[PDB]
């Protein structure tokens, strides 16, 4: 399910909801947009 | 069986030394004046005392 | 050839890897203030001939330890007050 | 100590190294300060 | 008499204080699993909103700070209002650790200021193409009110939260004064009392939120 | 009393220890201090053992104390 | 790989104090001894002048009524708020 | 003023820096996004 | 059947086979700090409808620690002199 | 099963600190090193008033004298007693 | 100004004086060998005389106190002596210590005197057929001059130790404000310190035997 | 007289307990005849 | 604490059981009498 | 030798050197004639 699962898992189900540490090595790990 | 210097350090001493004579001499000229204004003036203020508990006794 | 050597053996660069190795818990504290102690009796005590040296040191010792516990109430009366 | 340095040294280094590196000199410069301030002070009242 | 709230306590001989600012620290736990309880989502929640709000303008390079300015006004914030109760400790209004707290940030600003951006950091101490008439009454008083920054950045701070626990007290206890003498005058200053500690909740918040709003800007001049 | 024999004995390690530096070695030092310099700017001296840096940091402070004597003079 | 949780913990009386006490106690009182215990332990601490009363009691007497006005008034407001935000979440992505 | 006797201020300063740049830079580091 | 059990399962008779049966480095004391705290999350704040009561507790603590704290200089206003 | 021990452990100088230093110390100044070193330290500590002088120090002085006397005429005499005590032992056991 | 040296010193914050009361502990080790070094076997040869010397009068019940006594003895006379040097601490000079260590001590030995020999112990207050005229003006001073025992006890020892501490502070004193007059005053009294150091190196023993005496004839008394 | 600011009583007769009943009780304990 | 009891409970037992029980009892007393002290002369400077 | 050897070396080698600790518990485990 969902409450099952963790980020992880989510980095997981959903490569796409990745929030890569290259282009955005800091936090939030990505803009603000 | 003495072990002769090494230089580096026969080099290190004596400047150092003679260093130190001049810091001494300028602060004994540099102090001199300043405690002995402060103990005048501090005798003043004795004096000052003296005469206080003289008229409140 | 060895991980753990005498604090002297190793080297500046490797501090660090001594400072990591070696243990932390008082009984590991314990374990080193025994081995002092040890050291200097069996160095200096336990010998068919003692001297003097073999005690004097403890007590010139804590000589300086009480003298260094007792620094603050002594700044009150130093004779001179630039030094 | 293993165990502090794999919780706050992992996460927390690329900070410290890349962009902390300008408040670090001013906790020098506080401390500098905050020393000055105490030596006046022990200095007043060992006066008194 | 009452300054008493503000001396360090140590219950004995021994170096207590430094828990009475690491206790707030709990009371934001940090999630694991990816939903959670309600505690954690309501933060959540609320500082992606704070951070959306606040870091928009600033440039990509000066999005950086995000981590350090939440930081510092959740734990303010955090502080400001615990020391509200009735025997609690506020470890901001010692004075150094404002201080403290403030000085090393602004400095590292106007270092970054000066590394990069030398002759237009400089050229900030005068105002595009004032008159040529008084240029150095000018570049004196931008300078000097510089300088100025760090002191009012945190004695503001400072003074504010203190003046009103003392407040507080002192009207307490004229409370209780005034009921040795009679009943509704202490209803009306009990009230007062609970108008009082509304707006002290409320100044607790305000000031965090000035105090990394300020710092936000220098930064964005600055960067 | 006793005086002069230990006095004299210090006299012999004293002429031969207790003597200024000379103009003739004065390269020699400099060049071992630039050689410490050498050995300092590109990280290399790290690689000593305790004992050593001890024992030189030991010297420099008996090098310092010289300082204070001069203010002694003083 | 995580568990689930219940739908409400250890559930509590006043708001502050649990239950488990007055069960624990229910075999030799039952009832009214957990009651008449604590107000036994206050008036005593009061009587002895354990707890002197000085203005920061009706600071904390108002603070704490502020926050039960609060509560009472807002809380399954913002109960279903929170579970709000989460099967957001959980539409938002499913 | 007792924020002026000065004796206290080392260990107040050190532990609002051990606080705000170790713990919550831990903490708030984990947060997520939507 | 049991060396170590619940403090309150163990008898007086054995109270002292319990506290040494047990141990008391500090590593035991944040193994057991740890164990409270999580008792306390597990089962009155990690639940889907977390209440005041998952939250009021450590503050009414907090509370008494700091009056606690403040015991001393409070016995010199006591309106009422024999107590 | 036990082991025996030496004649006599680590010499020592000035019966108060031990040689291995003036040892340690000979590669680089050899002899008349460690005695400047300590004059230095000493007469550091001396100027700067890190030891200020009062009536205790002239106690300590009394009580040191006192000491090396009774040692430095005494020592041998109590050393060949207690040997003496040793060999006492071994005898009437033996 | 002088009574410093008596005030109870802890580095910091913390409980340090139980450390200056521990450390004679070691200046008197224990052997394991069958034959040892000197500083071990001169003190045994020591411990073996003063025993067959004092427990000689006791019975033979009285004689399972030797441990005890002679404990008491070594402790006191190594205190006593350490505590002669420059900056050191005599543990004893606190009264409360002296308290702590005599009544028990008297207690117990009157409450054996009281659970056996019962009307032998009440007889020691009348002395044997004395005149019948003034049998109350006897058994009230006995009777009051047994109380008096253990506060005698400590604090003849107390004080005597104290003054000496006292006076070689003052004459040392006195002999550095002479020394800014002139010379030989100085040197005059400084033998009169060493003197005084000898007289001071001998009752910190003398008092120890009384001690430990006085409680072993008590004990002969009421055994 | 510092020996009556009766504060520090507690410890230094726990203190001297400590040690006149049980440490040397265990030195002198294994001193041996001749 | 294992250590501990068997350097001082092994050989110090004979003495606090069939010897000492007279002295444990001294010890009680001195405890009443500090507490009395120091209770008197807290009162009196809670006074003042 | 002697010197190797501890007292309770001396309960191996002679027995009647012993401090027998039935009739005289105590110390020094015998009187003082
Ligand atoms: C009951 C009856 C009571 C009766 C009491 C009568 C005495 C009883 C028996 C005790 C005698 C002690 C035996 C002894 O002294 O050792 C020699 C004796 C001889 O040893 P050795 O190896 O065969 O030969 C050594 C040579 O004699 C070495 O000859 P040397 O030519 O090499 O001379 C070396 C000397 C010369 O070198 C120098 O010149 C150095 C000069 C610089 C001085 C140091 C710096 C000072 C700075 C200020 C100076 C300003 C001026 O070095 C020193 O100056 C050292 C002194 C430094 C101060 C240290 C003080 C420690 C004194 C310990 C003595 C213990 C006395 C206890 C008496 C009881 C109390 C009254 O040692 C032994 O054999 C066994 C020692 C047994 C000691 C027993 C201790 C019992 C436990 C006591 C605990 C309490 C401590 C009390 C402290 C106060
Ligand atoms: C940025 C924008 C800022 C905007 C600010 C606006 C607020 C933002 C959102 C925060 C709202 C807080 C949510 C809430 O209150 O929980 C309800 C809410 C409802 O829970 P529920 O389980 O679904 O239903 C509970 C029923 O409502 C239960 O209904 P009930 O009928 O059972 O009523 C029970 C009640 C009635 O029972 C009684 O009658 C007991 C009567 C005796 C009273 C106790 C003894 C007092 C002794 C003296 C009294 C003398 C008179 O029991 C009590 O009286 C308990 C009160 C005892 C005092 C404890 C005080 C803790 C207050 C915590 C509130 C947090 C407010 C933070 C606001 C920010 C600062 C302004 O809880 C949640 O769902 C999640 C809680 C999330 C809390 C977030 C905290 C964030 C971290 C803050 C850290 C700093 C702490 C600040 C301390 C100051």
């Amino acid at each position: 399910p969902f409450d099952q699962m963790t980020i992880e898992d989510l980095n997981e189900v959903f490569p796409e909801t990745k929030l890569d540490k290259k282009k955005y090595p800091y936090w939030p790990h990505r803009p603000i947009e | 069986p003495p072990v002769q210097v090494s230089p580096l350090i026969k080099l290190g001493r004596y400047s150092a030394l003679f260093l130190g004579v001049a810091y001494g001499a300028k602060r004994y000229n540099y102090l001199k004046p300043r405690a002995e204004e402060e103990r005048r003036i501090a005798a003043e203020e004795k004096k000052k005392q003296d005469e206080l508990k003289r008229i409140e006794r | 050839p060895l991980k753990d050597r005498r604090l002297l053996e190793v080297k500046l660069g490797e501090l660090p890897s001594w400072i990591l190795m070696r243990d932390f818990t008082p009984s590991g504290i314990a374990g080193a203030f025994q081995r002092g102690y040890y050291r200097y009796y069996n160095k200096y005590v336990n010998v068919k001939k003692g001297s003097v040296a073999g005690l004097s040191m403890v007590l010139a010792a804590y000589v300086v330890f009480n003298y260094c516990r007792s620094y603050k109430e002594l700044k009150h009366e130093r004779l001179r007050k630039y030094h | 100590l293993q165990s502090l340095i794999k919780n706050v040294w992992i996460p927390l280094k690329p900070y410290y190294t890349q962009v902390y590196q300008e408040i670090w000199v001013g906790m020098g410069l506080m401390g500098f300060i905050v020393y000055k301030i105490r030596s006046a002070d022990k200095r007043s009242k060992a006066l008194k | 008499n009452l300054f008493a709230s503000f001396i360090a306590p140590t219950m004995m001989g021994l170096p207590i204080v430094t828990l009475i600012i690491m206790f707030p620290s709990l009371l934001f736990p940090t999630p694991k699993r990816l939903i959670n309880n309600r505690t954690i989502s309501i933060q959540q929640w609320l500082i992606q909103l704070t951070s959306k709000q606040m870091m928009a303008i600033h440039n990509q390079k000066g999005q950086t700070w995000s981590l350090m300015l939440m930081s510092l006004i959740m734990f303010i914030g955090s502080t400001n209002i615990l020391g509200l109760l009735p025997h609690s400790f506020t470890p901001t209004t010692q004075l150094s650790m404002n201080l403290g707290m403030a000085i090393p940030l602004w400095s590292a600003t106007v270092f970054t200021g000066f590394r990069y951006k030398t002759k237009t950091s400089l050229a900030h101490f005068l105002p595009q193409g004032t008159p040529a008439l008084l240029i150095p009454m000018l570049v004196i008083i931008e300078t000097i009110s510089l300088f100025i920054q760090p002191v009012a950045l945190a004695v503001r701070l400072t003074a504010n939260i203190t003046a009103g626990h003392l407040l507080i007290h002192l009207i307490g206890g004229a409370t209780l004064a005034l009921l040795n003498i009679n009943t509704m005058t202490a209803f009306i200053t009990f009230t007062i009392l609970i108008l009082l500690t509304i707006l002290e909740f409320a100044v607790a918040l305000i000031q965090a939120y000035v105090f990394t709003l300020l710092v936000s800007l220098y930064l964005h001049d600055n960067t | 009393t006793y005086s002069k024999p230990r006095l004299a004995t210090f006299w012999h390690y004293a002429k031969v220890e207790l003597v200024p530096p000379t103009p003739a070695e004065i390269p020699t030092a400099i060049q071992s201090l630039k050689k410490i310099v050498n050995s300092a700017q590109t990280g290399s001296f790290k690689q000593l053992t305790v004992k050593e840096a001890l024992l030189n940091g030991l010297v420099a402070t008996e090098v310092l104390m010289w300082f204070y004597v001069g203010e002694i003079i003083a | 790989p995580v568990p689930p949780l219940p739908e409400h913990g250890g559930k509590v009386r006043l708001g502050l104090i649990p239950e488990e006490f007055f069960q624990f106690l229910y075999p030799k009182t039952g009832v009214t001894g957990p009651y008449v215990l604590g107000t036994g332990l206050i008036l005593y601490l009061l009587s002895k002048e354990i707890y002197v009363i000085t203005a920061e009691t009706f600071s904390a007497i108002s603070t704490i009524g502020v926050l039960v006005y609060i509560v009472k008034k807002y809380g399954a407001s913002i109960g279903a708020f929170a579970d709000k935000l989460n099967e957001q979440k959980i539409a938002q992505l499913e | 003023m007792p924020q002026l006797d000065t004796s206290t201020w080392f260990i107040t300063i050190t532990s609002m820096i051990m606080t705000l740049f170790i713990l919550f830079q831990l903490k708030i580091s984990n947060y997520s996004y939507p």
